[PDB]
């Protein structure tokens, strides 16, 4: 029914240009996620304490 | 119907695997033995290849025959014409270890029935004999069976084994990249240790109370597995439809909240991270979702196998709130209905050689108890699915219950059982505003 | 000229196709089922073939014969010579699934003949009841087999398709510029945040101990809806009749005591505010109260589908003290009765695409606890209602237990589960003299 | 044994009843239809009589025959002599609308047979039809038949009808300007404020430990509403017989201690008040007492319907310590037993529109609290009595526990539940020697 | 349910019959009176044949059965002065 092209085009119809994802891949995703995980845990334990 | 049970197809397949692979002899030898087989020529070939893999490295087609000729046994085990069929058959992939283990199991069973007949004879045949020396015979026999067992991990350990690790510490422990994993990477390094990943031919059970986050976890697993594997994964969501599952998953990945997604209060700094993970989830086409209501295990089997054939072989099955699964045969008796469904899912796990994620609930027997850290019995039906599964693991987020807590944001994954390893208790962190468990950076447990 | 039709040439053609096409087992399984045949020997053959194709793959003519033999059943289903006559015939290759389609279609026709014959016979001699239940029996069989068949668009789909629907939702929500209320508004602004409004396919629950404000709060929800929502609403007052509900609602809407309505001791300002709320409620014609006591989910679905087709589509349902709902089939077991109730109400909400406010009492477990705030466990029966719901929100009003409290006139709405939103503890003000909850712009919580 | 269902004696019976009755026609017209009949001559008669009842009011024997002649149809519908058979017989009484309703639903039954025949006709004759144009077709058939549903006295109840009834009640109340007691009076002028009297249809519950004064309180309510209302009151003393109740009541009304009564040791001023209270009680003839032990609710119903028939209509019921009441079907599960009981009592109050007092007990959960002032959760069983009730009002006179208490002769009536009104703490004064509660002129509570 | 309980004309015949007067109390009296006797002889038969067939029983465990059934009849029947009494009928005994 629809492919990457048409779907992402309809997606840009929602949200404008220069929205580049800064992941592009499967490993940097999990890496930055773990980074933010530890950074969040820092202020989390801070808020607990 | 009634016969000596012995695997022969996978037997010849293992033998041809040893033919076409000189490498895979060690671990397969740790389980299968010459006495582990049923017929004679298979035993001959195994003992020959064992003697040769001790010394004679190249054995696929010819050196077996050469040794067989050195000892002069041609046409005693069939013949070279009988042998050619063995290298001919079994072009199978790396799935040989499971074959080896099940053939070991079949050998143990064969020993068991042999001993059973021996004991029947001993009972019918006293030969002027007190039953003291007869029950003692039987009990000594049973213990001699279960003693050796080729198994040394479920139980205590001699100090030799203890001091192995103790001294291995002080010299060899540079091993901190312990990524020792066999199966589906869960996506949780603190958890992947104690479980060794999802062994691809077992039954998983993820269960806890409803406000606790289990579905979030069992979505995080398939969510990672779609990305790491290049293999499909299935989602039987018998509770709620796809449009909420996916809206959750996008938020788990991108690290934004479902609210802004279903509302529209989200700027560039979220738009980008949604677009990226969306693009990733399109460029693989792994995941398939089924928003059914009242599936039967027959339909589970059918709808796993419609896809197992098309796309190589599927990698993971995920059932949501199992108990909704019906079978109109046992529409009256609930207990045997649940036990039927459990056995059926375990059968499917055996069939496709894939892991089955299949959730369940906890009855309200812990809430008349201050512990509230569940156990194997608090399992809501039949006491049956604590037997048909090689794995169970429960959850506990204390800050649903205690508002004062200093254990908040945190959620231990108790592992309540394993039949291929040790149990434990992981300690993750929960941030449900974007519906995710993360690996925890903190003190001991 | 007249017969239950069955194409038997195409039937046996599909049989022999499954015989000499051993790969293709699922494609025909998409449409053929064991009982789907017209003739029983074919049922025997197909169930043997299916049992083997699960476990034993290679079967065309002869190992299926051995499987039939292992239980000693040769010639009980015709004979193996006839089975070879099956295997010999039908060299068709192109089309099996279409033959299976027409065979299953004829089987559906056949079962329709069966059902119609059952109706005619159970109109001639159905053996004793009031025919009010007979009309319901017709409708029940009708809609049951409707739900048993109709879903054949069902199947696992692709993320490139699921995301289309997901992004459609995100489009029509991101399209429409409105505040964070994607659903039905409650009127309470501090409860719409934790809820985003009563979402349109859920089973909301509103529980609390007997005199705490269940019916009161729920009527305030439907009032605020009816005044805001421009679509009907239903009120299943199983407990107490309309002529109390509506006094209570007039007071809720116009802030005057119940006594000054059930006594006539009221002043000009009050006479006026009554005239106003009345002349409002008459112009819209939203509300529809059922003052019948012992309803079933069948009847609830019937009445709701009736108000639906005529008056557009409903927007909200309220069900007072769920536990009065019945289903006489399961009157011997109460837990299963409540389970059927809950599943029926969820399915209803999913059918008409509305919410279903479903009150429920609580058990006397929280009394011997010293906190008295209810937990998700303390629900009156079956514990399925703590599983089948997208939202629970208990009620707690401390002035009932504590006369030493500095927290009176204050009723707090302890959320206890929400699958797609946060837990919380909302806070509101109770003035039961006119049966209203109002917002509490006071200190934090 | 098996035949197309249709009844014909009711047919001719209704027709002749209309022949001998021009007054009552609309009531049968609301149920029966022209097509509702089986035979066409009677269809002609019914539709012609109905056309005339629109146009020509007097239709008994000759106006209808003359009309049927004006359409030129004599001897096509039998004959005028045959019609004389119709007009001669069936002089039956007012049980005519019963015939109307049953024949209405018999038309519905015959419709069911016809429609099942239609479905079986589409079945035998597929007409090359798709399953999706088959099921939903034949199912929307029954749905379309359900759409008829002339039983328009149920769930689809628009708001205006509710408000019509409510305004009618408010006119019942305001057209009679009186004090703020819209209900039964008690005599206790401090209690009617928090209660507005005992409402006619609610189920009242009076509850206290075994020697706290609840039989006494209830007897005072009944024997005061016997003196005020000129309307009967029943007493189901399941616990003690009449010969103690009435002694107690003589002492209550006449204020003489019971010991002077039975021992015969009383003085002239006492004998006078005895004479007076008896001369009242017999010059009103208003009280009935049933000293039966194990009454099921059906027995209670029947024995109250009798007095609601013979002696006008009743105004109060009192049931002592309902935990005696049985329903032998549920003898094993006590909880469900009591729930049935309470539901039956509520239904009785709604059937007769008269208040049911239902004394209950309390569990021993007060004693391990040190407060002892009871709450709803301290009811003896089932928790339905705290759900199917509308006014619980406990009794706690404190000198029973605290010997050294400054409240001797004080018994406070803790209204612990009330739907249509407030909770509170009434105070009274206990004078037990003559078995009375009296009002209390005292400080601010 | 038709024709398992006789017939339709069978049903009508009962209505056509018995235009008798208000002596319904006495008729229902005797019609009630006879069935308890029928149950009594039924129980007598049961007790006797159960005596013929002890099924691991002693006389002590058998006269107990007899007492139990006979008085379970008697108590279940004997309370036939029941009803809500007018107050005069109460105060007379008082
Ligand atoms: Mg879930
Ligand atoms: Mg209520
Ligand atoms: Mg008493």
């Amino acid at each position: 029914m629809k492919n990457v092209g048409d779907l992402m085009q309809r997606l840009q119809k929602m949200m404008p240009a220069h929205i580049k994802p800064a992941f592009k891949t499967g490993e940097e995703l999990l890496a930055w996620q773990k980074e933010q995980g530890a950074i969040r845990s820092a202020a989390l334990e801070r808020e607990n304490r | 119907l009634k016969v000596p049970p012995h695997s022969i197809e996978a037997e010849q397949s293992v033998l041809g695997g040893l033919m076409l692979d000189n490498e895979r002899w060690d671990d397969v030898a740790e389980r299968v033995v010459a006495d582990d087989f049923y017929t004679r020529p298979h035993r001959h070939i195994f003992t020959e290849m064992a003697r040769l893999q001790e010394s004679g490295s190249p054995i696929d087609l010819i050196t077996l025959a050469e040794s067989l000729e050195r000892q002069g046994q041609l046409d005693s085990v069939g013949g070279f014409a009988y042998l050619a069929e063995l290298s001919k058959n079994t072009p199978s992939a790396a799935n040989i270890s499971a074959y080896a283990d099940i053939v070991r199991e079949r050998a143990v069973v064969r020993e068991m029935i042999s001993v059973a007949n021996e004991i029947a004879e001993a009972g019918f045949d006293p030969q002027g004999r007190t039953s003291e020396d007869l029950l003692d015979l039987a009990e000594s026999r049973v213990f001699k069976i279960a003693e050796s067992r080729a198994n040394k991990d479920e139980g205590p350990k001699n100090i030799a084994d203890v001091l192995d690790a103790t001294v291995a510490r002080i010299e060899q422990l540079f091993q901190q990249p312990h990524d020792g994993v066999t199966g589906v990477n869960t996506g949780y390094d603190d958890l992947n240790k104690k479980t060794a990943g999802l062994q691809p031919s077992d039954l998983i059970i993820v269960a806890a109370r409803p406000s606790m986050g289990k579905t979030t976890f069992a979505m995080n697993l398939v969510e990672n597995a779609a990305m790491l594997q290049d293999k499909p994964v299935l989602i039987f969501s018998l509770e709620m439809p796809s449009e909420q599952i996916m809206m959750r998953s996008l938020a788990s990945l991108s690290r934004v909240d479902q609210t802004k997604i279903r509302t529209g209060q989200l700027d560039d700094e979220d738009w980008a991270r949604i677009s990226g993970t969306m693009g990733i989830l399109l460029e693989k086409r792994n995941i398939y979702i089924d928003d059914s209501s009242g599936l039967t295990p027959t339909e589970v089997r059918s709808r796993a196998r419609r896809i197992a054939r098309e796309h190589g072989g599927i990698g993971l099955i995920m059932i949501d709130y199992l108990q909704l699964m019906r079978v109109p045969a046992l529409s009256d008796n609930r207990t045997l209905e649940i036990a039927e469904i459990s056995r059926s899912l375990k059968a499917l796990a055996k069939e496709l050689n894939v892991p089955v994620v299949a959730l369940s609930q906890l009855n309200r027997s812990l809430e008349q108890r201050a512990d509230k850290r569940p156990v194997n019995s608090d399992l809501r039906e039949s006491g049956s699915i604590e037997q048909d599964a090689d794995l169970i693991m429960f959850i506990y987020r204390d800050e649903v219950y205690h508002e004062n807590s200093d254990l908040k944001g945190i959620a231990e994954i108790i592992i309540g059982k394993q039949r291929n390893g040790p149990i434990g208790t992981v300690r993750l962190t929960f941030n449900g505003q974007w519906s995710r468990f993360d690996n925890y950076a903190g003190p001991q447990y």
